[PDB]
């Protein structure tokens, strides 16, 4: 709960909304850049280290084993520990498509401060989902095996009743609910009864048993649902089963960033109340052995450049770190048409 | 001329007033005559279906943006993007040169009525225009740079059974005046994202027309068109950009063979063209993919440069002025060198070198009497 200025380096045009932070062993590594890997960093990961309220971007090259991905405007994270690594679905191709492979990204070395990844690629079959952007991915463990949730979010017009005038515009995808096994490459589909349209932009939190999707964006009814839903899922020997409740408490936000503050507990942070005012308040969930609460933070003051701007982005460095970007104003004329901040959370 | 409608209707009432007959025409007229040009205003038809095309032939400007996600929670983007759909365009061009085409088969000792297929070759472009701001004070707000998208319909061709004959040719080519605009908009080229956001529509409708046969009314009887693009209207800088290579600090400078900057001094002349866009395609799965595991700079010099993927089919092309100012400023350096009596000196010093320029220099501006400078041109 304390606001506190971050000078950019040379390179500042490389950032841009919806760039991915990464964090292994304490260590944070930025990706997604704007453009296409230049002649200095053909890869396109970098060491997000700060200094001094001064942040580097030095490039981070590849083993000899790995494989070459393009950067993704808006992917799908998610912690997966089963050592240490990232599994990264969807995404937007710089060129404005929708890639739906898996990219199993993975540290094989790391000495003389230089690390080394071994990214490789996977396959998905059986009930595969349409290429999608926005969406989030969870992975949860029953009967000591795991399990990727992949919850839709939204994705372009079907290739059938696609034209021209409307060769740009996306609509959310079905409401339904992909098992992805990462052992086989195996996708499951599963329908709900509870689930009624789309959403995109959302929050997803889940404890090891069930996944809790907060806030997002339905862009069938351009509103927000106030709803929070409840995934209770499991995974038997033979057939899996999966269940989903609503429940009171939910939170009309979109585009929201979620980090980790203590054990158990997290912290949402201001993302979009309504589509023209700026969303301000934000909450903290605190979860227990089933039950689940809400409460808000002490109304932490931001500067004048945030609160006169309209738009922002940004994105958790997992220590507790929420690390996010300003616009620059144009009536200014004077500046790195990026400003950027940090919130110790403590 | 450059006239505004109050100055024109100004104009137009005085004439009438002082003259007595109505010698001009109103603005109502002016405007009927500008919509029967515009694109979107005579039918039209296509064999084939044209898939992912609508079928509503009387549309003209449209957002180049194609349905656009503008919403606040999306990727924030400021353009405007205004564009004609291409077949609209390619029918008023061919509705203008209707009497120029009647006038030109006449010529060719053809009879008034002959149906197709008319193959229209057609030449493809697509430049910046720098800074278009207006500011006139208040410092240097913003840049303000814009992007356009044309073509250009290069020559039509018709044949009488089996032999062909080149029925129409454009005499400038390359000239301002045959500059048919698809679409504008404010964007800077180096912003990739954008302009792939906003050319994607247009080249899918180019993909799809590539294997089509229109079909027009304009001669009073039907006639078939067929159409052949070619994208030569590129510069440098875009066609490094647009195909994938890299844009200027790549080891490979031709933009036609493999060869690097190495290997180029030593070979001159011994060269092919060895690049195409399905090549290229393959290699950009190549390095994506790395089925060989290998190291970064092996997979590099092995996939010759290639790290984006294309998406426009373009053909390079070069001018005389490159050429003739690469061969003086080879040649200025030439007699730089002999002048400065090297062979014969194996290491020789900067201020020696520049000595040497500017007693040439002085040479040359007593003798031939010429002005030397650092800055070449044509
Ligand atoms: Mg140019
Ligand atoms: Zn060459």
């Amino acid at each position: 709960m304390s606001l506190q200025m971050v000078t950019v380096g040379h390179n500042i045009a490389l950032i841009q909304p919806g760039f991915s932070l990464m964090n292994f062993d304490g260590q944070v590594f930025f990706f997604g850049q704007k453009g296409w890997p230049k002649r200095s960093c053909p890869t396109g990961v970098f060491h997000f280290d700060i200094k001094q309220n001064h942040l580097k971007l030095k490039p981070a090259i590849f083993s000899k084993d790995s494989c070459y991905l393009p950067p993704l405007r808006y992917p799908a994270t998610c912690s997966y520990k089963g050592k240490h690594q990232y599994i990264i679905h969807g995404g937007k191709t710089p060129n404005n498509e929708l890639s739906d492979k898996i990219y199993i990204m993975s540290v094989a070395c790391k000495n003389n401060k230089k690390v080394t990844f071994r990214c490789t690629e996977k396959d998905l079959v059986g009930d595969v989902p349409e290429p999608r952007y926005g969406h989030s991915i969870d992975v949860v463990y029953s009967r000591g095996k795991s399990m990727g949730v992949l919850f839709g979010g939204r994705s372009y017009m079907p290739s059938t009743q696609r034209t021209t005038e409307k060769w740009n515009s996306v609509a959310d995808c079905l409401p339904h609910v992909f098992l992805i096994d990462f052992e086989f490459g195996c996708a499951t589909s599963y329908i709900l009864p509870e689930l009624q349209d789309g959403l995109s932009f959302h929050v997803s939190i889940a404890r090891n048993d069930t996944v809790y999707i907060l806030g997002g964006h339905s862009l069938a009814s351009n509103i927000r649902p106030a709803n929070l839903y409840r995934i209770r899922v499991d995974l038997p020997l033979g057939t899996p089963a999966v269940n989903c409740t609503v429940l009171p408490g939910g939170i009309s936000v979109s585009s929201a960033i979620l980090t980790q503050t203590n054990n158990d507990e997290f912290v949402i942070v201001g993302g979009y109340q309504l589509e023209n005012q700026k969303r301000m308040v934000c909450s903290l969930v605190s979860l227990g052995d089933n039950t689940i609460e809400i409460s808000e933070m002490e109304t932490p003051d931001w500067t004048s450049d945030i609160k006169h701007s309209k738009i922002w982005f940004g994105s958790n460095m997992g220590n507790g770190t929420i690390f996010l970007g300003i616009p620059g104003d144009n009536k200014q004329a004077m500046s790195e048409a990026f400003y950027f901040y940090t919130l110790r959370c403590s | 001329t450059f006239l505004s409608c109050s100055q024109y209707h100004k104009m137009y009432r005085t004439v009438k007033a002082i003259t007595g007959r109505q010698i001009f025409q109103p603005l109502h007229a002016l405007r009927n005559a500008e919509k029967v040009l515009l694109p979107g205003y005579h039918p039209f038809e296509w064999q084939p279906p044209l898939k992912n095309v609508s079928s509503r032939t009387d549309v003209g400007i449209i957002d180049g943006l194609s349905g656009l996600a503008s919403s606040v929670d999306e990727y924030p983007v400021d353009t405007i993007a205004k564009r004609f759909r291409y077949d609209s365009a390619l029918v008023s061009a061919l509705m203008d040169m209707e009497e120029d085409i009647l006038e030109g088969m006449r010529s060719q000792d053809l009879d008034d009525y002959l149906n197709g297929p008319f193959t229209v070759v057609v030449k493809e472009s697509c430049d910046g225009m720098g800074d278009v701001s207006e500011k006139h004070g208040s410092g240097p707000a913003v840049p303000e740079k814009a992007v356009r998208f044309s073509f250009t319909v290069m020559r039509i061709t018709i044949e009488h059974g089996s032999q062909n004959v080149k029925v129409f040719e454009e005499p400038k080519p390359n000239s301002e005046l045959c500059c048919k605009p698809l679409c504008l908009m404010l964007a800077d080229e180096s912003d990739h994202e954008t302009l792939t956001a906003i050319l994607s529509p247009l080249i899918a409708e180019r993909e799809a027309m590539k294997s089509s046969e229109l079909t027009l009314e304009m001669g009073g009887i039907p006639r078939t068109f067929k159409f052949i693009f070619r994208g030569t209207g590129y510069d440098e800088k875009l066609v490094r950009e647009v195909e994938g290579l890299e844009a200027s600090g790549s080891v490979y400078i031709c933009t036609l063979c493999d060869t690097t900057r190495l290997e180029a001094s030593q070979n001159l002349v011994f060269h092919s063209i060895t690049r195409s866009h399905a090549e290229n395609l393959q290699r950009y799965e190549v390095w994506r993919s790395n089925p060989y595991h290998e190291s970064v700079e092996e997979l590099r010099d092995r996939v010759k440069g290639v790290s984006a993927k294309p998406f426009i089919e373009t053909v390079p092309s070069i001018d005389a002025l490159h050429c003739d100012i690469g061969n003086a400023a080879e040649f200025y350096k030439i007699f730089q060198l002999e002048i400065g009596e090297v062979y014969k000196h194996p290491n020789a010093s900067k201020e020696e070198r520049k000595r040497w320029q500017a007693t040439l220099d002085k040479h040359l501006r007593k003798r031939m009497n010429l002005k030397p400078i650092m800055r070449m041109n044509g």
